[PDB]
């Protein structure tokens, strides 16, 4: 089959894989105590993705929780669905990385890395036939950031083969709660570019905005926020656990939208997200769907897709729905804004059709879309991270903590280099 | 800055084909990479044939230096620290796919480099030949009359300088000899003794040159001052006479 | 990457900067090799090339660009075209002496992108090769004190010879102001007997 | 004694493949366990306890949609070891279906293959269904055919394909893998006829008058004329033409072997029961342009060659009348080197009807398979996006690191350069 | 510069905390 590993580093980690754990337990009908009571054959044929078995028909999630400081992990062990995992996959520091890309990289991290190193190895000599690893980190914390890519190098050196799926909190303008985040985000792109096959780039803006008018909800607090992203997690490997008419995995899904190596950052998003007051007006239909795909609010990243060319969409839809309908669908999208897509290649959009909708719902769909706008989401950090490295602030931290200063110029270069990479191919 | 070179010319981009192709045949290098060339394999390029191509290509120019993996970071780095001029017009994932319509700039680029080598040729001899001037050069400046203290400061200081190289020749041939577990300064202590035996000789040569100078200009010297006496005694004479010469007409006339 | 095995070993970095300092160098200080820049690392480059055979670069440099700087040829891009050379002859000849002295990996990388590692083996590397030499010299020091005695003598016999030669400048006249010699003499002779002839004949003519 | 073989290759040839083996346990008879409550010798072998196993071998490089063939009501139909699966799909790549992934699966499909083509006595072909637009579809079936060819020189390998469409394709490196194939559905094969998703939705919306059509109707109908096609050998008739016949009164020229598929009356249920089906009415929609299958219009095109195989009571000489209307007709333009174009074949058995779907009860059918250059209009197509994408090497670093050299794109393409002209300089006139 | 190299040596004589050498064969060889 296609097992994958899921590792999430950090309190953001930590807490959208539990809401992921969750909710794709409720998928499963698998209770906190592990045992199967759904009432669905389907729901089992191929559990063994997520869920690992053992004696008493009991299923454990492949997930290996690591932090440098035991307080959110704590948090976790003692939730509504914290039993599920394995004790001994919970890992952990004493000292946190206090807001340090070093501190999480070169010297706190490096003391614990082998002792995640060895557990997924355990884990993925555990499986039969290994299709890659989920990581669920954040850019702009300290062990968030630093130690996700120390594992994704240490994975790459070590499974060159697989495919590097992650998903990654990327700091936001405006919403700010930190202030080192360009200095860690800076640093963690240049590992991200050049040791993974692709990386799904999340805001917390996009997301509360998304919360604000879609779903016109009050006070958005974290569970909402990962709730949907658990939601797009689950929308991306649907296709791997139930069947449909058109099956589509990660390396097809990369394959269909990476044009080149170091172009795999995209916009993810989820349909149909309505409030629940309007939620009884409106009938889902496959047109509505993709029309809410495209939408510029509907996006997962702080980013308008107006303001450069797509290169590339996916589009994985739940249900039982007339081929004829999606496709026509996408030419539609496609052809009425021609200047969206780039020329040079033609049927910008992938579709993949699932045949079990989601647990309460009868119609869902998730895109992925590769676009050149999502250059803009760097050159901010750029600024700000040259608007502080100009006048050497908080330098002295990082410094002393054991990084050299060219470091900081490389990664600062090399975002250049991407930025212009992408906007190379808008024009 | 724009790019010059019209590498989006015709029969430009078919002459530097051609030459391209003559030089990269002229050193074996079908056989020394075991890789075919052709004029169509050069017109519609591919990923390992132009990595191959460059490797050799720039192999030429630090044959010390080896490749590894990441091909393409490699090449960007290369192409960065050779000071090269126009890359703010180039970029890692043009460089990632050589073959597309942005190849009808790269090859160009590769000509650049046959041409460094070209130019590295005239300068590499020439570094051997300028010491081949200090082997011979420096000894015709040992063997050449000093009329001049500058003359001679220059002479005895290219004395020093020979002197110093043969010793730090004679000291470079002994490190190689001990640098394979070995002990072995016969033929460094014998070189350096056909040095020093060459440096006396020339020493020796311009020291009695430098005294037959000074006798010669010691005997000159003499004969100067005896002619100048005689000079200056025939010289009053004629004025002398002169003077009454001109009075005894000034007198009768 | 290149790399070979050397025979001389490795080598930490304090006793080597102190030594580097009290034999002949003097920027070889410990924070400058503990930060591996390229400026330094290719001005250190410049010293050593200068120290164990003594000729500077810029002639070198200038010698093997004449040819190409001056006016072959009008196109503008020969500023790079030299600049190019320049680097890469300063390659060429660091891995001359480089290969001399036992590495076989030293490359362009190592001058202008330099890194902790290699560059003190390099350095250790440069200490084996300046201590052998200085046991050399202390073992031929007669050479270079016979060479010295020689010069001595040489500057000796040039000085004679100035002297030598300003004395024999030193004379001087109406007739012969470049030097007496034969030819002045001969002619005051010949002019003195005409004008004594004329003053006889007018005293003959007066008596 | 005939018989006939089928290979499907994972994604749609397997689901064809499972629309085919419907109609044909109902034509035959045969409840859909095995058991049967001759005609089937061609499909359907049988055994002691009266159980009929089909002569199918079913190929996937991921098991999600066998494993919905081992768990349906086919469960039992299928021997387990002609349900053959990998263990990850090709992704789209063509290296990875003809070179990575495929070799270490294509030595148990040629093993399986041979064991079935062991009990046959008379084999006649292979009934190969597979796609030209994705990664397993396209790179397995090279390797398959090249085997296949090697092993099997000198038996005929029909080909079942599905063309992707000029618009709605579905996969943005599929020009890339649909070129790469060309090579090997040119010389490794002997008819192979293109189907269009695009022209199946479009009949669908037309004839059918459904506007919701799932791949399932599109399957069907395929089946329903790969059925028709092999029906000269299940059932007599007035006339009976077995492939080699086919093959003979088909393809004039060996590169010239794509011909173009069409079935009539495609029609609902009360059009069948208002309208009052006729011969002439039924071939002159053969030749209806909005009919094919391929989304090209015959009318630029001249046609090569053309074979109707009347399925049902159909009396020869209605045959000839309709015939030499179509000739009359200054629509259809044959070519002057081919006076008589038309071969006809006559079968006694009408079109079954599968319960719950959408084609109604007609006493009679006919299925067009006709050879014309129209068909090139398609190719050309294609060589627009794959040039589009060539022209900056867009994907080609996803084939190139899986075993793949980049010369053999072009090379590939360089193959269409010469299609092209064998349907355009036999085009042109004698003189 | 003038310094010469011999006249150096001669003063500087007339390890610095060393030793005259060494050759040790790697054992990574
Ligand atoms: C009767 C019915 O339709 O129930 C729905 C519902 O009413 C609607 C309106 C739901 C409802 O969603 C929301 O209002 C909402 C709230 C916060 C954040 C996002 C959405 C629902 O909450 C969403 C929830 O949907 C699910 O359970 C999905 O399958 C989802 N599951 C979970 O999120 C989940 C989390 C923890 C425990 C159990 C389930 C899912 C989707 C894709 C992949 C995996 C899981 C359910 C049952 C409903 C409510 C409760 C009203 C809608 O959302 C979803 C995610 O389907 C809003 O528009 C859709 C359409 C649905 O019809
Ligand atoms: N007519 C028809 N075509 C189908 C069906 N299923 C899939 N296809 C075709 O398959 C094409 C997509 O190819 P893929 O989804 O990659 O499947 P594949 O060709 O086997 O390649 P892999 O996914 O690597 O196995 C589409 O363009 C469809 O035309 C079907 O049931 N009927
Ligand atoms: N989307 C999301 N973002 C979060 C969550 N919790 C924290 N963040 C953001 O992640 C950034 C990094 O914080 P933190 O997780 O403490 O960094 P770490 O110490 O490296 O793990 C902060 O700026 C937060 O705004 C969460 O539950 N969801
Ligand atoms: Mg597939």
């Amino acid at each position: 089959m296609r097992e994958i590993v899921h590792i999430q580093a950090g309190q953001c980690g930590n807490q959208i894989g539990a809401k992921f754990w969750e909710v794709i337990s409720d998928e499963h009908g698998i209770d906190p105590t592990g045992s199967y009571h759904g009432d669905s054959d389907l729901q089992l044929e191929r559990i063994n993705v997520y869920y690992n078995e053992a004696a008493g028909n009991k299923y454990v999630p492949r997930a290996i929780l690591v932090d440098l400081e035991p307080g959110t992990m704590d948090s976790v062990r003692s939730g509504p669905f914290g039993q599920i995992f394995r004790p001994d996959n919970f890992v952990f520091g004493q000292s946190g990385a206090g807001n340090n890309w070093a501190k999480g990289h070169y010297t706190e991290g490096a003391e614990l890395v082998d002792s995640v190193l060895d557990v997924v190895r355990k884990e993925s000599e555990s499986c039969d036939c290994l299709q890659g690893f989920q990581l669920t980190h954040s850019l702009g914390g300290g062990t968030g950031s630093g130690m996700g890519t120390l594992l994704i190098s240490k994975i790459r050196e070590e499974y060159p083969d697989r495919i590097m799926n992650t998903f990654s909190v990327v700091p936001s303008p405006k919403v700010s709660d930190t202030v080192v985040e360009p200095y860690n985000a800076t640093l963690s792109v240049h590992q991200l570019v050049e040791n993974t096959d692709e990386t799904y780039c999340i805001d917390n803006e996009a997301l509360y905005d998304i919360c604000f008018r879609t779903l016109k909800l009050t006070t958005p607090t974290y569970g909402d926020l990962n709730h949907l992203v658990s939601a797009t997690m689950s929308g991306v490997t649907t296709c791997l656990r139930f069947p449909g008419q058109l099956n589509a995995d990660l390396r097809k899904l990369a394959v269909n939208m990476v044009p080149f190596p170091r172009l795999h950052f995209f916009m993810p998003g989820f349909a149909p997200l309505t409030s629940r007051g309007s939620q009884q007006y409106r009938a889902l239909t496959v047109p509505e769907l993709t029309q809410q795909m495209f939408d510029a609010k509907n996006m997962m990243a702080a980013c308008d897709p107006r303001h450069g060319r797509y290169l590339t969409v996916a589009a994985v839809f739940r249900g039982r729905m007339s081929m004829k309908e999606v496709d026509e669908q996408m030419l539609n999208v496609q052809n009425k804004n021609s200047s969206y897509f780039v020329e040079w290649i033609p049927n910008n959009v992938k579709t993949a059709v699932c045949d079990i909708p989601p647990r309460g719902l009868k119609m869902s769909a998730t895109f992925i879309g590769n676009s050149t706008a999502i250059q803009e989401l760097f050159k901010r950090i750029s600024e700000q991270f040259t608007a502080m490295f100009r006048r050497k602030a908080f330098l002295h931290w990082y410094t002393g903590e054991g990084m050299d200063e060219m470091e900081f110029t490389e990664a600062e270069s090399n975002m250049n280099d991407l930025v212009s990479e992408y906007q190379q191919y808008q024009d | 800055n724009r790019d010059p070179r019209p590498l989006r010319d015709k029969n430009f981009q078919s002459a530097i084909q051609e030459e391209i192709y003559d030089y990269l045949k002229k050193n074996k290098f079908d056989i020394e990479t075991n890789h075919p060339i052709s004029i169509k394999f050069l017109k519609q390029p591919t990923q390992k044939g132009f990595i191959i191509i460059f490797k050799w290509l720039y192999l030429r120019l630090d044959p010390g230096y080896g490749f590894t993996k990441s091909i393409e970071n490699e090449i960007y780095q290369i192409l960065k620290n050779l000071r090269y001029p126009f890359l703010e017009s180039i970029n890692k994932s043009q460089i990632s796919a050589v073959g597309g319509s942005n190849w009808h700039k790269f090859l160009g680029m590769l000509h650049w480099m046959v041409r460094t080598n070209i130019k590295l040729d005239m300068c590499l001899n020439k570094v051997d030949r300028s010491l081949i001037n200090q082997n011979t050069q420096e000894i015709t400046i040992l063997s050449q009359p000093l009329k001049t203290l500058d003359e001679q400061d220059q002479r005895q200081e290219r004395y020093e300088l020979m002197v110093e190289k043969l010793l730090i020749d004679y000291f470079t041939e002994s490190y190689k000899s001990f640098l394979k577990l070995e002990d072995n300064y016969e033929p460094s202590m014998q070189e350096l003794k056909l040095g020093f035996e060459k440096f006396v000789h020339i020493i020796n040569t311009d020291i009695a040159n430098l005294q037959t100078q000074n006798d010669n200009l010691y005997e000159k010297y003499q004969e100067v001052m005896k002619i100048s006496q005689k000079i200056k005694t025939t010289r009053e004479k004629w004025k002398a006479l002169k003077s009454d010469s001109n009075k005894y007409e000034n007198y009768v006339n | 990457m290149s790399r070979n095995q050397d025979v001389f070993p490795i080598l930490d970095l304090q006793e080597l900067v102190i030594c580097l300092q009290s034999c002949d160098f003097a920027l070889a200080t410990q924070e400058n090799i503990s930060r591996p820049t390229s400026d330094y690392m290719v001005t250190l480059y410049k010293q050593i090339i200068e120290n164990f055979m003594g000729i500077s670069v810029e002639s070198l440099l200038n010698s093997s660009n004449q040819e190409t700087g001056d006016g072959h040829l009008q196109e503008e891009n020969e500023n790079i075209y030299l600049d190019t050379l320049n680097v890469l002859v300063l390659n060429k000849i660091c891995f001359k002496f480089f290969e001399n002295i036992g590495v076989q990996d030293f490359n362009m990388t190592d001058l202008y992108k330099p890194e902790a590692q290699r560059t003190q083996r390099l350095l250790s590397a440069v200490v084996n090769y300046a201590r052998f030499r200085e046991e050399r010299m202390f073992d031929c020091n007669s050479f270079i004190l016979q060479m010295e005695s020689l010069l001595g003598q040489l500057r000796s016999k040039f000085d004679d010879y100035n002297l030598i030669q300003q004395q024999l400048k030193q004379y001087e006249d109406v007739d012969g102001d470049n030097i007496p010699d034969e030819q002045e003499l001969q002619k005051l002779e010949e002019q003195n007997k005409e004008l004594e002839i004329q003053l006889k004949k007018l005293t003959k003519i007066q008596e | 004694m005939r018989e006939c073989i089928s290979i499907h290759v994972g994604q749609a040839g397997v689901q064809i493949g499972n629309a085919c083996w419907e109609l044909y346990c109902l034509e035959h008879g045969i409840q859909p366990d095995g058991q049967m409550p001759d005609s089937f010798n061609t499909f359907f072998s049988e055994t002691g306890a009266g159980k009929h196993v089909p002569r199918a071998v079913f190929v996937d490089l991921e098991p999600t949609v066998i494993d919905e063939v081992r768990t349906g009501t086919y469960r039992q139909l299928f021997h387990p070891e002609q349900l053959i699966t990998g263990k990850e799909d090709a992704a789209n790549n063509y290296a990875r279906g003809h070179y990575t992934i495929g070799k270490e699966i294509i030595d148990l499909v040629l093993d399986r293959i041979r064991k079935l083509a062991d009990q046959c006595t008379g084999l006649q072909g292979f009934s190969v269904f597979h796609s030209f637009g994705g990664g397993t579809g396209s790179g397995f079936t090279s390797l398959l055919m090249e085997r296949l060819s090697v092993d099997y020189g000198k038996k005929s390998k029909l080909e079942f394909s599905i063309y992707p469409a000029p618009q709605v394709s579905t996969a943005v490196v599929e020009p890339y893998n649909s070129i790469l194939t060309t090579h090997t559905t040119l010389e490794h094969s002997d008819c192979a006829f293109m189907v269009d998703n695009e022209a199946i939705y479009d009949i669908c919306r037309r004839n059918l008058d459904i506007e919701r059509p799932t791949y399932t109707n599109l399957n069907r109908l395929i089946g329903q004329i790969v059925s028709s096609i092999t029906a000269s050998l299940r059932f007599d008739g007035a006339l009976n033409v077995d492939l080699t016949e086919f093959q003979t009164n088909l393809v004039p020229y060996p590169r010239a072997h794509f011909p173009l598929a069409t079935y009539a009356p495609v029609i609902s249920a009360e059009k069948a029961y208002h309208e009052q089906l006729s011969v002439a009415e039924i071939t002159n929609a053969c030749f209806e342009p909005a009919n094919q299958m391929v989304k090209c219009d015959p009318r630029h095109g001249k046609y090569m060659a053309c074979c109707l195989l009347y399925r049902g009571d159909v009396v020869p000489k209605d045959v000839n009348a309709a015939i030499a209307t179509i000739k009359t007709k200054r629509t259809i333009q044959f070519v002057d080197w081919c006076p008589t174009g038309f071969k006809v074949g006559i079968n006694y058995e009408p079109p079954t009807v599968v319960p719950g779907g959408d084609l109604a009860k007609v006493q009679r059918a006919v299925c067009m398979l006709s050879n014309t250059t129209a068909i090139a209009e398609a190719w050309a197509r294609l060589d627009h996006k794959f040039d589009l994408m060539y022209a900056k090497r867009a994907f080609v670093h996803w084939y190139v690191g899986e075993g793949m050299e980049e010369g053999e794109f072009s090379e590939a393409r360089e193959d269409m350069a010469a299609l092209e002209k064998d349907y355009e300089e036999v085009g042109v006139d004698s003189v | 510069r003038r310094k010469s190299i011999l006249h150096t040596i001669r003063n500087s004589i007339a390890i610095s905390l060393g030793s005259g050498a060494a050759r040790v064969v790697n054992g990574p060889v």
